[PDB]
């Protein structure tokens, strides 16, 4: 959507290229102009590669999503951010069950059926010490041989109670310390692997200042995989988290359904933008360009026409993982 | 292994009921 | 902070149907309320004080596993 | 010391070589509550094209 | 707690090494561990000062 191969007469087709379209009409300059397309078409061309075509100056100017890093803008020129973007961390939502089967949970069904039947024929027990004739016993069994038996039945309960609130505990517990991530100082240190898209930045970002093994990291060519790497889950060859761009996962989230959420905000906030060849005097007038097609608002009509798709879907919003005992589980 | 504890408890008291009604025969 | 387990809908539902079980025990019987108090302490209306102990044998149970579902990942949330 | 009160602020965003001389020079009552949320480094400062 | 290697590997915690050793170049080439995590140390009293 932000940038493809088309086989219309212009040759290429999406959002950053009309961007750049509508700046030139704003120039007094006829400009001739052609575009090349420069990767392959089954993954993303490395644009650390795009923009080092334009250092050789292979291309005088690469239009696309080329995001603005302390390498890119030091070897060429950009103009200003056109659009924001940072690199977020989406992740599985949180499924926190409920139910009344949540509530019999820390007993195996076996075991409720023990305990409701070993409280009958231990029950049976008081009537050979001792609808309506059936009840008479509860009223003796309230608080010889048959105070015996109330010693040893009140040391079972004092298990049942002892277990079951450890089987309760250590339910409410695994649930909490599970693998989570709540930030990218979550994702960096609980060693799982991350994914990311191909031919980017992100993946030489992560290796170089936020100190992630390059075997934690795995590539991933389209948006079916983003998928399919994420409902396998950390296990099964999949990845915990995908790390993008902004305008990127708000693609992600309308595309699939409300199963994935940005546990995270961008912890790298930047913006994209065009890279031209260095010092080239086209800069500062596309420059005045842009600043001049964003005031006039013409950059936010632009982004209806493609980028439209923007559902919120709040599943769950910042949610406090605390004491939060289920609504169901004491329906 | 505690329900064990519940058989060898109650199965305990039947033989002494047991020779409570042997004695109850007694009488 | 104390009061956080059980999150506030069930307190009010927990003291409110401690009323309603609390008013089987009236039914089962100022002068009326007053010995409506001493049953309900420690038949047909003494099954459902059978019943009603195993309730909060469980609020017991469930009020102890969520405080030590709090006070065990907060020293484990850095 | 004074807080957020008091005319006093809550926290202080500062760089990270500038935190470790002002924690060493304090005792540890201050804590760095998260982690570098930019880390991009020093660097001297030439000309343009030098 | 660390109680085997695979203890040691996972935990993200630092980890001394004696200075001048293969065992340096054997975690990080075999065992996948960080370089910002091994430790160079120099003497015996500083093996005793960094535990
Ligand atoms: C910094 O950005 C540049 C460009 O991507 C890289 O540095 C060198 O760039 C020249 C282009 O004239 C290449 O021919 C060299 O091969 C690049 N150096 C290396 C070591 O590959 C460099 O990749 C970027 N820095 C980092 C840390 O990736
Ligand atoms: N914003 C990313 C996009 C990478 C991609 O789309 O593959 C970059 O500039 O590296
Ligand atoms: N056995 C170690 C000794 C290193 C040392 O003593 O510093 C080695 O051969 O590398």
């Amino acid at each position: 959507d932000y940038v493809s191969k088309d086989k219309n007469p212009p040759g290429v087709r999406g959002y950053c290229i009309d961007v750049f379209e509508a700046a030139i009409e704003l120039l007094p300059y006829p400009v001739p102009r052609t575009y090349i397309l420069y990767g392959d078409g089954k993954r993303n061309p490395s644009y650390d590669n795009l923009v080092n075509e334009v250092v050789a100056d292979n291309f005088d100017v690469a239009v696309g999503d080329i995001t603005i890093v302390t390498n890119r803008t030091r070897y060429v020129d950009f103009t200003q951010p056109f659009i924001e973007s940072g690199l977020v961390v989406v992740a599985p939502v949180k499924e926190a069950k409920s139910s009344p089967w949540s509530f019999l949970k820390p007993f195996t069904i076996e075991m409720w059926a023990v305990t409701g039947g070993f409280f009958l024929f231990v029950g049976a027990m008081v009537w050979i010490l001792e609808q309506l004739i059936t009840i008479f016993w509860f009223s003796f069994s309230t608080m010889s041989l048959g105070r015996f038996v109330l010693i040893i039945w009140l040391f079972v309960v004092l298990i049942i109670n002892s277990s079951y609130t450890a089987s309760l505990t250590s339910i409410l517990t695994i649930r909490q310390l599970t693998s989570r991530i709540e930030g990218i100082d979550s994702l960096v240190t609980s060693n799982e692997p991350i994914g990311v898209q191909d031919g980017t930045f992100a993946r030489n970002y992560l290796i170089n200042e936020l100190n992630i093994l390059p075997s934690r990291i795995v590539p991933l060519k389209d948006e079916e995989q983003y998928l399919s790497a994420l409902q396998r889950g950390p296990n099964a060859g999949g990845v915990a988290a995908i790390v993008d761009e902004l305008p990127y996962i708000e693609v992600l989230l309308t595309n699939s359904n409300c199963k994935f959420r940005t546990v995270g905000q961008e912890f790298t906030r930047t913006g994209w933008g065009f890279a031209f060849q260095r010092d080239s005097p086209l800069a500062v007038d596309m420059s005045t360009a842009i600043l001049q097609l964003s005031e006039e608002g013409e950059l936010e009509k632009i982004h209806r026409k493609w980028l439209n798709y923007k559902h919120e879907c709040s599943m769950q919003i910042s949610n406090s993982e605390d004491s939060q005992l289920s609504l169901k589980s004491f329906w | 292994g505690l329900f064990l504890i519940c058989g060898i408890t109650c199965f305990m008291a039947l033989t002494v009921f047991f020779w409570r009604v042997f004695w109850q025969y007694q009488r």
